[PDB]
This record gives structure tokens, C-alpha cells and sequence, in this order.
């Protein structure tokens, strides 16, 4: 499973680790077995003016481990607006930048 | 030769609107996420605008949300960028980005409010 993330999501990258972005983008077992390499990329993800090709989940609803979620639909968090950008709901997508 | 060719700048007065243009040659318009920055004298360059394939889900800057329009001509691989309810701050080279291997940066246009 290959992906970019910043500095401190090396730490929720881990079994049993708590975390926003974990729970809400990737998430490994209580009984994981294996592991992960990280590695710099300041030379290759990095562009001056801000790199916003790379996204993460922010808001949404539990995910099962090693499930993937493509969809990208409006998250309500509460008069719902019906898939329109506005109150109570938000785009659940942000750019690390 | 895969280029980027930028047209539509212009002088508009304040609170004026205007339609840059941004086309690509040798790869098609769904390939690649495009997106758009402002360089103003300051700090450094900075990010304005960017949509994703597989939909549209436009997002913009809190300082530009809800105030610019950005449209996708399939059918001639070109995007379209409105600006609507300009303001003098926005004085700025506009620059179209995209990526089918090494980062390419257009030439980009001037545009001042007076």
C-alpha cells in the first residue's frame, strides 16, 4: 500500500494508534502482522508555491481495516443541505499544501 | 511538443470580470488534475485554484471561495477561469499548471484592478 502523508502521520501510520487521519483515511488491525517504510521526499513532493496534489479525508461518519472509500460524498454533520456546499455540511477532501 | 498556451489577459477596472483561458497539447484534459496560481510581490508564490478528475469537487482558497469559476471544454481540451467581483489586491501573474511527467510551468499573465 503505497501513499505520501506528512511528518507526524508516521506515527498514526501503526497498529492499534489512535488518530484522525487513521481512523478516517487508513487504518491497520489490532492483529497486523508487517510494516512500513517511510521515507523523505522533500526533494519530490515538494514544489515551491505550494504542492496540492495530494489529498485526505477530513470529515466523515465506522471503517473496517483495509477498506477503501473512493467515494468523496458530502458529509452532514446535522436543516440537511442536500449535497449542496453551504451550513451543517462541509467537503470532507483537504489538501495538505 | 506538449506546450501550455495561456490567453484572455487583459486591464479590467474594479469589480470587473474576466475569462482567462488555458490550453494543453499532447495529452487530453481528464488526465491530469490542472491547477492554477497567483504570483503577487510578497513572500513567495502562492495556490488559488485546483480541480480533481473523477468530478468536478472544485475547492478554493477562504480568501477566493465563492468568487471565481472555473469550466473544463472536453471536447478541445481547455479550461476556462472567471473572475468575477475583482478587487485592486488582486493584481497578480496568473500561472496554469499541470503534470504528465516533470513539472511544467506556463508563462502565466498579468492582470492589475484599478
Amino acid at each position: 500500500d503505497s501513499f505520501v502523508i506528512r511528518g507526524d502521520e508516521v506515527r498514526q501510520i501503526a497498529p492499534g494508534q489512535t488518530g484522525k487521519i487513521a481512523d478516517y483515511n487508513y487504518k491497520l488491525p489490532d492483529d497486523f502482522t508487517g510494516c512500513v517504510i517511510a521515507w523523505n521526499s522533500n526533494n519530490l513532493d515538494s514544489k515551491v508555491g505550494g504542492n496540492y496534489n495530494y489529498l485526505y479525508r477530513l470529515f466523515r461518519k465506522n471503517l473496517k481495516p483495509f477498506e477503501r472509500d473512493i467515494s468523496t460524498e458530502i458529509y452532514q454533520a446535522g436543516t440537511p443541505c442536500n449535497g449542496v456546499e453551504g451550513f451543517n455540511c462541509y467537503f470532507p477532501l483537504q489538501s495538505y499544501g | 511538443q506538449v506546450q501550455l498556451v495561456e490567453s484572455g489577459g487583459g486591464l479590467v477596472q474594479a469589480g470587473g470580470s474576466l475569462r482567462l483561458s488555458c490550453a494543453a497539447s499532447g495529452f487530453p484534459v481528464e488526465s491530469e488534475n490542472m491547477h492554477w496560481y497567483r504570483q503577487a510581490p510578497g513572500k513567495e508564490r502562492e495556490w488559488v485554484a485546483a480541480i480533481y478528475s473523477t468530478g468536478g469537487w472544485t475547492l478554493y482558497a477562504d480568501s477566493v471561495k465563492g468568487r471565481f469559476t472555473i469550466s473544463r471544454d472536453n471536447a478541445k481540451n481547455t479550461v476556462y477561469l472567471q473572475m468575477n467581483s475583482l478587487k485592486p489586491e488582486d493584481t497578480a501573474v496568473y500561472y496554469c499548471a499541470v503534470q504528465v511527467g516533470y513539472w511544467y510551468e506556463g508563462q502565466g499573465t498579468q492582470v492589475t484592478v484599478s
